[PDB]
């Protein structure tokens, strides 16, 4: 880990950036974000 | 694809991008009537796109084509993602001349040069999700280094494609997109430890494996 699909399915971070799948989301909360939180789906507003 | 360069339009005739909305995965055309695809990319009502070079500007002679049924491995675990293979049956017949990838009869060596395709991020850092479809070459890398790469993530059913070294390779986007290797559809886009990452190569689904089963698939659907 952290592996994910390569699939496109963007969402919105607490921290307000896009990411390309929940599961880089998710990914990127365990490499440094422990409260990073998918807000909603689609991209994020910049 | 990161690292990759732009494939040119109707360079890669039998790749597809599947669309819900947005663009979301790749597929390969392999008939008229039939796309393979990630399993992981499987949603209901998919749009197929064939003949795109710019996903974003509808030149006006691609084929939006629903998904009429698509069909998972019935052993797709998505949380391995072992069997990650999908057949998409189009509603209607492409037109052709859009070409199909041929199936593999053997399955390809570590060394083989492929051809991997899609819209997925050209970015290793940030986000750069290209227009024009975008081509990598890159050799099958041997089976040990795939899975000294990933331990115990690697099932007889995936491949590494790429580079060890980083900077080259498919990404988020290019799911379920062609590895193409001596004219032979080798590979699916699957997954990898972000993209472009040193000793994180791209990990394919193996469609060798598969090629009964699309067949037997395709030939009851
Ligand atoms: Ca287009």
């Amino acid at each position: 880990d952290c592996a994910c699909p390569r699939v496109l399915h963007r969402v919105c971070g607490s921290d307000g950036n896009t990411y390309s799948n929940p599961c880089t989301l998710d990914c990127a909360k365990h490499e440094g974000k422990p409260d990073l939180v998918q807000v909603h789906e689609g991209p994020c507003d910049p | 694809i990161v690292g990759g360069y732009t494939c040119g339009a109707n360079t890669v005739p039998y790749q597809v991008s599947l669309n819900s909305g947005y663009h979301f995965c790749g597929g390969s055309l392999i008939n008229s009537q039939w796309v393979v695809s990630a399993a992981h990319c499987y949603k209901s009502g998919i749009q197929v796109r064939l003949g795109e070079d710019n996903i974003n500007v509808v030149e006006g002679n691609e084929q939006f084509i629903s998904a009429s049924k698509s069909i998972v491995h019935p052993s797709y675990n998505s949380n391995t993602l072992n069997n990650d293979i999908m057949l998409i049956k189009l509603k209607s017949a492409a037109s052709l001349n859009v070409a199909s990838i041929s199936l593999p009869t053997s399955c390809a060596s570590a060394g083989t040069q492929c051809l991997i395709s899609g819209w997925g991020n050209t970015k290793s850092s940030g986000t750069s999700y290209p227009d024009v479809l975008k081509c990598l070459k890159a050799p099958i890398l041997s089976d040990s280094s795939c899975k000294s790469a990933y331990p115990g993530q690697i099932t007889s059913n995936m491949f590494c494609a790429g580079y060890l070294e980083g900077g080259k390779d498919s990404c988020q986007g290019d799911s379920g997109g062609p590895v193409v290797c001596s004219g032979k559809l080798q590979g699916i886009v699957s997954w990898g430890s972000g993209c472009a990452q040193k000793n994180k190569p791209g990990v394919y689904t193996k469609v060798c494996n598969y090629v009964s089963w699309i067949k037997q698939t395709i030939a009851s659907n």
